[PDB]
DNA sequence: CTAATAGATTAGAGCCGTCA
RNA sequence: UGACGGCUCUAAUCUAUUAGU
C-alpha cells in the first residue's frame, strides 16, 4: 500500500532520482493463459510503451522534452489543494503548494513551493490567517528573486470556496496595487448531454456559459486529429466558478485550456484537468507517507 | 437562444524555435531543447531481472510497430528522437537479497515485512552510492 | 522529366516485397539505363531495413553492390548516408525547419481540423411550466403529536418552526383520522409561489435559500409520489432508489423498434434511471440512466465486484447514439400525457413538466462522415 | 568588511558561510543537472 | 449542554478496460 | 508503484427545525 511512498519519502533525504518498474510490464509474454483465458495483455498497444516509458527517464536524466510558450510574460501562477492525514486526531490540515510560473528573461520555472502548513480543525478545511500569510508570501521572494524585481499581475487557482477573512488578509499582503484573483475548479458536476445525430459524442474545446461569473469546459471529446474519442462512454464536463476578484471569464478559461497538456509522466494528447490541480495532488501523498522530514527539496525530479 | 462558443486548441513550442499541437511529431522532427546525453543507470534485483532488463533496453533501439497507425505515432528509436546515447553495457548493478526468509509461514503484520523490503533497497542504494567510485544518474527498482 | 533532365543521385530500398514491385523493377532498369548513358561517378546506393532479408538472397541484379545498413539503428544509418552524401561533393542549401514543417502540415490536413458547419445537440433536463399561486402553511401546535416523524405520512407535509409545510389543504388528512376541517382555515398561512420563486421574498423568520430548500424538498417527494404508481419497481442502492422495469411487462419486451431488456453471460439486463430536482439556472430535473442485472427477474446478484465486471462488459459496446435513442424512448414511455408529466403533488394540485428534452445548437463542428 | 581588522576567523566563516548556502541552494533549487564546480576566488 | 431528521459540499479506495 | 478514464462502496462537517439543561 504505502510500498513507493514510503520508500520515496525516506530515500528524499538522500537526493537520489529513482524509478519503479513492475515486472509484468517487462514480463508481459510469459505470464499467459492460466487455464484459457491470458492474464495479461499488450499487443495491440505495445509500440506506444516505448512512448511512455523513454521521455520520462529523459525527465529524469535532466532533460526538458517539451516547453508551453504561450504565456504573457510578467505574469504570475500558482495552486493548492488540502489532503486529510488523520494521524492521530484525525487531522485534516494538509496543504501543499503547487507551483508556479516565472519568465526570467527568456526561460520557465517549474519548481514550486513546499511545506505542509497544519490547522487544528478536522472538517472544515479552509485555513486559518496565520498560514495564509507566510503561504504568499513565500511566492512573493520567490517571484523577487527570480525576477529581480517586483511581479506584475497574480493569479491562483483552488478547489474550494473560501471566506471573507482569509482572503482579507490575502488582500493584506498584497504589496503596492496589484490585482489578486483566485478561481475555484470542480471535477464532477452532472451535465450530460448527447449529439443529436450520428454515433460520436461532442467534439472537444465547446464551452457553455451560464452568467458573466459561471462557465463550463468539455475535455473528453475527440481531436479530429486523433479522429478518435479520449472516453470511451459520453464525457462529463468541468464546472467552473470565479469566487472574488475582477477576471475577465474567456481568457482565465483559455489560459486553464492551455495547461492540460504539461502532462510530463505520459504523453497522451489530451488530458481532462490542468496539471497543477493533480500535481499537488499527487506531491501531497508522498509527504503525507512520513512527517519526520525538515525542509524537503523544491525540485519536482525527486518527488516525481 | 442558448448556443455553444467553441475553443481551440493552443499550440507548444520546440527546439529550432518551431511549432506544433502535438508533442510526439515534434519530438520525431525537432527534438529536445537543451543537450544532456548520459545515462549512467544503475539497478538492483534478481538476474533475471537483470537478463529480461538488458534484453527489453538493447530491444528499444529497433523501431516498434503499433497496431493502429492512424491514432499512435510511430517510435523510430530512442536515438532516433532524442539524440541522446543509452544501451545496456554500461550497468553497474548491486545484488539483492535472495534468501527472502519472509515466506507463508510470515503474514501477520504486513506492515513489518514492508519495512524490511523498503530498509533493504534503501540501505543497499544509499550504501552504493555513497561508497563506490562510478558516477550514477537513475536507479531502476524491479520486483514481482 | 526527372530521372534523365534533373536527377543526381539515386535511393533505391530493399524491402522484402520490393522484388515483386514491377514498377520499381521498371524504374530500376531506367535508372540502368542512365547509368549506362552517363559513366560519371555513380548513381545508385541501395538501403536494407528487414532483418529477413538475408544479406544474400537481396535482389539479383543488385547483389553487386554493397548497402549501408539500417537494421540496428536509423540514427548511424542517417549519420553515414549523410556524410557519404557531403563527401560526394553535392550541392549544399542552409537548412530551414519552417519548410518541413510547412510541407507536414500540409500533406497531413485533410479529413482532420474542424469545419464551419451547424450542428444540434440533446440536453440531458426537463423544464417546469406549471405551478400553483402560492403554497399554504398551518400549525395548531395541537394539530398532529410531536413525536412521529414525516416519513410515516405519504402526501407533502413536513415540519416547521411554526409554519407547517404542507402543499395540498390542510383539511386533507381524514383518511386515517377525523377532526380535521374542525381545525378552521381561517388562521391559516399563505406565501405566494410566483414571488419566492422570483426571490424577493424576504422575511425575518423565512429567507430566500431555506424555502427554496422547501420547494425543492417538496418536489423531490412529489417526483417519488407520481412516481410509485408507474408500475416500475425499485432496487435498494447507495443513492435513492432505482426504478427499472421488467421484460415481457411491456408488450413482447419491445416499444418503438427499440430493446431494452437482453441477455448478457446467461444474466438478464434492463435499463433503469435516477433523478432528482435542480433550480437555480432553471427549474430542471437531472436524470441519470444505469444499467441492473437479474438471474430471472425475481432475484439480483449479491456481490457488487462482479456486478460492476458485467456492467462494464455489457456497456464496453453501447455508444452515442444508443445512449441517446435509448434515453429518449424510456423518457417518452414514461411520460404520461401524450404532451407532458402530470404531478399530483396535492389533493388535486399537479405540477407539468415537459417530456421533451433541452436542446442546443452549435456553429462548429468536424468531419462528420468519419465511418470508423 | 575588506580589511581583516575585526575577526580573519569570522570573515572566513562567512564567506565560507556564503558560499555553501549559495551551492546548497543552487543544487536542491534548480533543475539542469551537473557535476563538477571550478569556484574561482578573487 | 447532548442526540434524529434533511439538503448541499468534501475525500479515500478499489475494479475493468484501453475503441466495437 | 508503464497512465488514462469510467463506475461502485464508504466516511465526515456546514446549514433550519425538534426532543433531552
Ligand atoms: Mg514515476
Amino acid at each position: 500500500a504505502q510500498f513507493h511512498d514510503q520508500l520515496k519519502a525516506r530515500l528524499l533525504e538522500h537526493t537520489i532520482p529513482t524509478q519503479i518498474l513492475r515486472e509484468s510490464t517487462l514480463a508481459w509474454r510469459d505470464f499467459k493463459n492460466t487455464f484459457g483465458a491470458p492474464i495479461r495483455d499488450f499487443s495491440k498497444i505495445e509500440g506506444h510503451l516505448a512512448w511512455t516509458i523513454s521521455t520520462a527517464a529523459y525527465y529524469k536524466a535532466g532533460g526538458k522534452p517539451w516547453k508551453l510558450g504561450d504565456i504573457r510574460p510578467g505574469v504570475c501562477y500558482l495552486g493548492l489543494v488540502y489532503k486529510k492525514i488523520e494521524k492521530s486526531k484525525n487531522p485534516q490540515n494538509a496543504c501543499c503548494a503547487a507551483q508556479m510560473f516565472l519568465d526570467n528573461g527568456d526561460g520557465t520555472v517549474f519548481k514550486g513551493e513546499v511545506g505542509p502548513w497544519y490547522n487544528p480543525e478536522k472538517g472544515e478545511y479552509h485555513l486559518k490567517p496565520k498560514e495564509a500569510k507566510a503561504l504568499l508570501t513565500q511566492a512573493l521572494e520567490s517571484y523577487k528573486e527570480q525576477n529581480k524585481s517586483y511581479p506584475k499581475e497574480v493569479f491562483i487557482h483552488a478547489r474550494t470556496r473560501f471566506n471573507d477573512e482569509e482572503w482579507n488578509a490575502f488582500n493584506e499582503v498584497t504589496p503596492k496595487n496589484t490585482n489578486l484573483v483566485g478561481v475555484t475548479i470542480t471535477k464532477s458536476k452532472p451535465l450530460k448531454l448527447y449529439k443529436t445525430e450520428g454515433a460520436f459524442p461532442i467534439m472537444r474545446g465547446n464551452a457553455y456559459i451560464v452568467d458573466e461569473k459561471k462557465a463550463f469546459l468539455w475535455t473528453l471529446g475527440f481531436v479530429p486529429k486523433l479522429q478518435s474519442t479520449l472516453s470511451m462512454e459520453v464525457p462529463n464536463p468541468i464546472f467552473i466558478e470565479i469566487n472574488k476578484g475582477e477576471a475577465e471569464i474567456q481568457q482565465v478559461l483559455k489560459d486553464i485550456l492551455a495547461l492540460t497538456k504539461l502532462n510530463y509522466n505520459a504523453c497522451i494528447y489530451a488530458d481532462g484537468e490542468p496539471v497543477t490541480l493533480r500535481f499537488a495532488n499527487k506531491i501531497g501523498e508522498i509527504l503525507t507517507a512520513s512527517t519526520e522530514i525538515k525542509t524537503p527539496p523544491l525540485a519536482f525530479k525527486y518527488y516525481i | 437562444m442558448k448556443e455553444l462558443i467553441y475553443i481551440e486548441e493552443p499550440s507548444i513550442l520546440f527546439a529550432h524555435g518551431q511549432k506544433c499541437t502535438d508533442p510526439r511529431d515534434g519530438l520525431a522532427l525537432f527534438g529536445p531543447l537543451n543537450q544532456i546525453y548520459g545515462i549512467k543507470s544503475g539497478v538492483v534485483g534478481t538476474q533475471k531481472g537483470l537478463q529480461i532488463f538488458k534484453s527489453y533496453l538493447d530491444k528499444i533501439q529497433k523501431p516498434i510497430y503499433n497496431h493502429n497507425n492512424i491514432t499512435r505515432p510511430m517510435f523510430p528509436g530512442f536515438e532516433a528522437v532524442f539524440g541522446c546515447k543509452w544501451e545496456s553495457q554500461n550497468i553497474v548493478f548491486k545484488e539483492i537479497t535472495d534468501e527472502e526468509i519472509r515466506r507463508y509461514l510470515f503474514n501477520a503484520s504486513t506492515h513489518k515485512r514492508t519495512y524490511d523490503l523498503v530498509t533493504l533497497f534503501n540501505d543497499k542504494i544509499i550504501t552504493a552510492n555513497k561508497n563506490d567510485e562510478e558516477r550514477v544518474d537513475v536507479w531502476f527498482v524491479i520486483v514481482p | 522529366k526527372e530521372i534523365r533532365e534533373n536527377t543526381c543521385k539515386f535511393l533505391i530500398v530493399s524491402s522484402t516485397a520490393g522484388n515483386k514491385r514491377e514498377g520499381v523493377l521498371k524504374e530500376l532498369a531506367v535508372a540502368t539505363k542512365v547509368k549506362k548513358h552517363l559513366q560519371d561517378d555513380m548513381f545508385i546506393i541501395p538501403l536494407a531495413i528487414d532483418e529477413n532479408l538475408s544479406y544474400d538472397d537481396i535482389n539479383i541484379e543488385i547483389v553487386r553492390l554493397n548497402a549501408i545498413d539500417f537494421k540496428k539503428s536509423w540514427a548511424k544509418g542517417l549519420q553515414d548516408l549523410l556524410d557519404a552524401f557531403e563527401k560526394q561533393n553535392v550541392p549544399k542549401k542552409p537548412p530551414d525547419h519552417s519548410k518541413s514543417n510547412l510541407l507536414y502540415q500540409q500533406i497531413f490536413l485533410h479529413d482532420k481540423q474542424a469545419i464551419e458547419k451547424e450542428e444540434t445537440y440533446d440536453s440531458n433536463w426537463f423544464p417546469i411550466i406549471s405551478f400553483p399561486n402560492e403554497l399554504r402553511f398551518h400549525r395548531y401546535d395541537w394539530r398532529l403529536p410531536k413525536q412521529f416523524d414525516v416519513r410515516t405520512l405519504a402526501f407533502p407535509a413536513i415540519r416547521y418552526k411554526e409554519y407547517l409545510c404542507t402543499f395540498a389543504w390542510e383539511y386533507d388528512f381524514i383518511h386515517q383520522l377525523p377532526k380535521t376541517e374542525t381545525y378552521n382555515g381561517q388562521e391559516s398561512i399563505r406565501i405566494s409561489t410566483s414571488d419566492i420563486l422570483s426571490g424577493r421574498y424576504d422575511t425575518d423568520f423565512i429567507r430566500n435559500y431555506e424555502c427554496q430548500r422547501l420547494i425543492v424538498q417538496l418536489i423531490n417527494k412529489a417526483f417519488e409520489l407520481r412516481m410509485k404508481d408507474k408500475n416500475v419497481r425499485e432496487y435498494q442502492m447507495s443513492k435513492t432508489f432505482a426504478y427499472w422495469i421488467e421484460k415481457g411487462k411491456l408488450e413482447k419486451d419491445k416499444f418503438e423498434k427499440i430493446k431494452l431488456v437482453g441477455k448478457q453471460k446467461n444474466k438478464y439486463w434492463h435499463f433503469g434511471i435516477s433523478a432528482a430536482g435542480k433550480l437555480y439556472p432553471s427549474p430542471v430535473l437531472m436524470v441519470s440512466s444505469h444499467i441492473i442485472f437479474t438471474m430471472d427477474g425475481i432475484n439480483l446478484i449479491k456481490s457488487k465486484s462482479i456486478q460492476h465486471s458485467s456492467r462494464r462488459k455489457q456497456g464496453k459496446n453501447w455508444w452515442n447514439d444508443k445512449w441517446r435513442e435509448k434515453l429518449l424512448a424510456f423518457i417518452r414511455f414514461l411520460s404520461d400525457d401524450q404532451n407532458a408529466i402530470y404531478l399530483n403533488v396535492g389533493s388535486e394540485e399537479k405540477i407539468l413538466i415537459s417530456n421533451k428534452p433541452l436542446k442546443f445548437f452549435g456553429k462548429m463542428s468536424y468531419v462528420t462522415p468519419s465511418e470508423v
